């Protein structure tokens, strides 16, 4: 995920003037919720337990 | 039995009254909690002055 | 630490990395079933920035930045090794696998 | 595959045979083929093999064509197509195609733009010399002045002088003046001293020279060029019918039409030339003559329209389109010369948005309407201008364009600003989102910005908003139930007491089709005053008992 | 750049891209890991001594 999904990141790190600009301003927040959240409720081997 | 909302909507008249069943518990438990803390906090500095 | 410091490919950037952390939660597992929503906590990163001389001979380094960002989310565990993902105990099962390399 | 071929071969100025294989096409065998398809290689390229020259270099200077116009400079689009890989996608086959252009920027594509005003500012010229497309010019104007007081319909949207932009709304006006006189003489010295024949062909010059100014918005420019195609076809249809009745009713094919017609075209005249030829078919012209009198009279009944000759039509008409082939070649070969710009800004937003394709041709229509108004009149560089407006064509291509819903764009792009904003939510309150954060980061009230996402995510059943209970539905697919919650109020308003039972019906709509205030009510009511009004209300108070409504809640489910 | 063929037939084989094609099948950024579990098992399965 740290290497198909940063891409925004990773296209405007090229741009800025970085002596007055910082080590975030382009990170996006949505998708890690939810694809890490649900990697335990809706993954392959991740089923409701046999309670 | 339980009733949910956008957050700036303080909770409806169901939940309110399931805020006072479930405060009622920790009300009572914290009453008791303080009680079963000091009796052994200072019963161990009642114990360095039996000595 | 397999992709950061990401020494940027146009050479004039780079995003550094110092460590991970888990911090931040809000829900229990008695509201992740009354809610119902997974019982969760947010991943941030400690990230860094630095620049050389541009104009020198003698400093080698001109600017220093870090801080945290966010970077996800984690779901938490029990003393019983049970987990609490919207209103029910779903849990991930181990795998067997031919072992990576070459068969 | 193809380009690396024909490329290498003219920066070479020459190709030798045997380097088909040096450069081959990564794509066919066609080895017998050669033979012939050389030839078209070789017009425009021409080598051959031996063992060693020794002075003998000079040979392309005597045997070469000059321009690469639009031939295998183009065509070679289905030579260089011809392999697209059977299963495998459109995100390839684009990379065969853009094997004609590879990077004409700039210069060569301002070079374009200066043959797109060789092209227009030279149609230009014509539409000043065709004698009716400068009549139908201020025919524009004189349609609208003509009726004693106006000051916009089709004085308004014309008139429109790309002269630099640089005029007040006097020297528009005397757009209708200068032009005017250049135009109301030329208009008949076209018939002294003939059409072009000395002064007529410098009138003519100077009409076209002040036309210079007249570059007008690409529609009303294309409305006068309209007309050109236009009134040439009135003579090509009756040219194109009358060559096809040679044939047809009196078998003389193509050529000899043309050896006949094309001196003297004018009337019946060379087609009484036609049957004095004798021949069997111009013998057989003695017992249906007629029915060719009655088709060639309506080739005269053009200059009899006019006051032209076809004398005029041979050349002008064509001029105009030399201006075109210049014109609509640029305005082809100036898209053509940036559909890699496109490619680049395009599929930024193709990243899984709908299609990782589609963005990219509607990019490529986006560019229309930037070759359309290429102002490099102003200094700027199409760089900017696709970063712009193609960009933007590229955005709307699935902002509203492929979705289930659509709304004005500011509150379809406004949706995207709250998500914008999230970025923050997510990390500074930063472990779910929350609506109440939102309102400091929006300072406005949840509700008037629910207004837009209320309805503009995919759409409630909302009929016609709410609008739809007093639009065209109040016939009677909806007022029967308004005449039975009548009726059932006027059942329990006239059993309640007899002077009360009046009053509680007043001022909104309950009981009449005139739902009147005090004269025609207190007439029936008797004795006293505005408790006429007051009982409307008093119910609340004894009418307290519930069971009051028995008989009147249902028209909430009928 | 018979080995971009084998992903890309019909397609021109842009000569850099071609060597980057198949040299990142196994040294991408994204697109190969074995940790050093995988390593292992790679040299023991080839009776290797370097550890």
């Amino acid at each position: 995920g740290l290497v198909r999904v940063e891409r925004a990141v990773k296209e405007r790190l090229s741009l800025g003037d970085l002596d007055t600009l910082m080590p975030q301003d382009m990170i996006n927040a949505k998708p890690i919720s939810a694809a890490v959240k649900e990697f335990f409720g809706s993954s392959q081997l991740s089923q409701f337990m046999d309670q | 039995v339980q009733v949910f909302t956008r957050d700036g909507v303080e909770k409806d008249k169901r939940a309110l009254e399931i805020e006072e069943m479930q405060l009622k518990q920790a009300k009572k438990d914290l009453s008791e909690e303080l009680q079963i803390l000091e009796a052994g906090l200072f019963s161990r500095i009642r114990a360095v002055l039996v000595a | 630490r397999s992709v950061f410091p990401i020494q940027s490919y146009s050479g004039n950037s780079e995003l550094q990395y110092v460590s991970y952390r888990l911090g931040e939660p809000v829900f229990d597992v008695q509201e992740c079933q009354i809610r119902g929503v997974t019982y969760s906590a947010p991943l941030r990163v400690k990230l860094r920035l630095v620049i050389y001389e541009r104009e020198a001979p003698e400093g080698t380094v001109k600017d220093i930045k870090e801080q945290e960002v966010y970077m996800g989310e984690i779901p938490l565990m029990t003393d019983n090794g049970t987990f609490v993902i919207n209103g029910t105990e779903r849990v991930i099962v181990s795998q067997l696998h031919r072992s990576p390399g070459v068969f | 595959q193809l380009k690396l071929l024909v490329t290498r071969g003219k920066e070479q100025g020459y190709l030798t045979y045997a380097e088909v294989n040096d450069h081959l096409p990564e794509d066919i065998v066609d080895s017998d083929q050669i033979e012939d398809i050389i030839q078209m290689i070789n017009d425009m390229g021409i080598q051959v093999m031996e063992e060693a020259p020794d002075a003998d270099d000079l040979m392309l200077a005597e045997n070469t064509a000059d321009e690469d116009a639009a031939e295998a400079a183009a065509q070679v689009l289905s030579s260089v197509e011809s392999e697209i890989g059977r299963t495998t996608d459109p995100v390839r086959m684009y990379m065969r195609e853009m094997g004609t252009v590879e990077l004409l920027t700039r210069e060569g594509e301002i070079d374009i733009a200066k043959r797109i005003e060789d092209g227009i500012n030279q149609v230009q010229c014509s539409v000043a010399e065709y004698p009716e497309a400068i009549t139908y010019l201020l025919e524009q104007y004189d349609r609208v002045e003509a009726e004693e007081a106006r000051l916009s319909d089709l004085i308004t949207g014309f008139v429109d002088p790309n002269a630099e932009n640089s005029i007040d709304p006097e020297l528009a006006r005397e757009k209708f003046a200068e032009l005017r006189a250049q135009y109301v003489v030329t208009r008949d010295t076209i018939k002294a001293k003939g059409r072009s024949h000395a002064t007529a062909q410098e009138e003519i010059l100077k009409l076209s020279e002040v036309f210079k100014q007249f570059r007008l918005v690409p529609k009303q420019f294309d409305y006068l060029v309209n007309s050109m195609r236009v009134m040439m076809d009135r003579v090509r249809t009756q040219e194109r019918l009358i060559m096809k009745l040679c044939v047809e009713q009196c078998k003389m094919p193509k050529k000899n039409f043309i050896t006949l017609f094309t001196g003297n075209e004018t009337s019946d005249t060379w087609f009484n030339a036609a049957i004095a030829m004798n021949k069997p078919w111009s013998e057989k012209l003695h017992d249906v003559s007629e029915e060719v009198h009655r088709a060639l009279q309506k080739l005269q009944q053009i200059e009899e329209e006019t006051g032209l000759t076809i004398e005029q039509v041979k050349d002008i008409n064509r001029r105009m389109s030399i201006g075109e082939a210049k014109a609509r070649r640029a305005k082809k070969e100036m898209v053509e010369a940036n559909l890699r710009l496109v490619i680049s800004i395009a599929k930024k937003y193709t990243n899984r948005g709908l299609q990782f394709l589609d963005l990219i041709q509607e990019g490529n229509i986006g560019l229309m309407k930037a070759v359309d108004k290429f102002e490099y009149r102003r200094g700027y560089k199409f760089s900017t201008y696709a970063t712009w407006w193609i960009r933007q064509a590229i955005t709307r291509s699935i902002a509203d364009q492929a979705r289930t819903i659509r709304i004005p764009v500011h509150m379809i792009e406004t949706i995207n600003k709250l998500n914008r904003i999230s970025r923050q939510m997510l990390q500074e309150m930063g472990r779910e989102p929350t609506p109440e954060e939102l309102a400091e980061r929006m300072l406005m009230p949840e509700d008037k910005i629910r207004k837009v996402l209320k309805i503009s995510m995919e759409t409630p059943i909302g009929d016609d908003e709410d609008s739809h209970l007093g639009i065209d539905f109040i016939e009677d697919t909806t007022s029967a139930t308004t005449e039975s919650l009548r009726a059932a109020t006027h059942d329990v308003l006239a059993g309640l007491t007899a002077r009360e039972a009046k009053v509680l019906r007043m001022r909104f709509g309950i009981d009449m089709n005139t739902d009147y205030t005090l004269e025609e009510v207190g007439k029936q009511f008797d004795v006293t005053r505005e408790r006429i009004r007051q009982i409307e209300a008093k119910a609340l108070r004894k009418l307290r008992h519930p069971s009051r409504s028995e008989v009147l809640r249902s028209f909430l489910d009928d | 750049v018979e080995i971009y063929r084998m992903m890309r037939p019909g397609e021109p084989p842009t000569r850099e891209a071609a060597e980057s094609l198949f040299e990142n099948l196994f040294f991408s950024e994204d697109r190969y890991d074995l940790s050093a579990v995988g390593r292992m098992k790679f040299n023991r399965s080839l009776l290797r001594e370097e550890i």
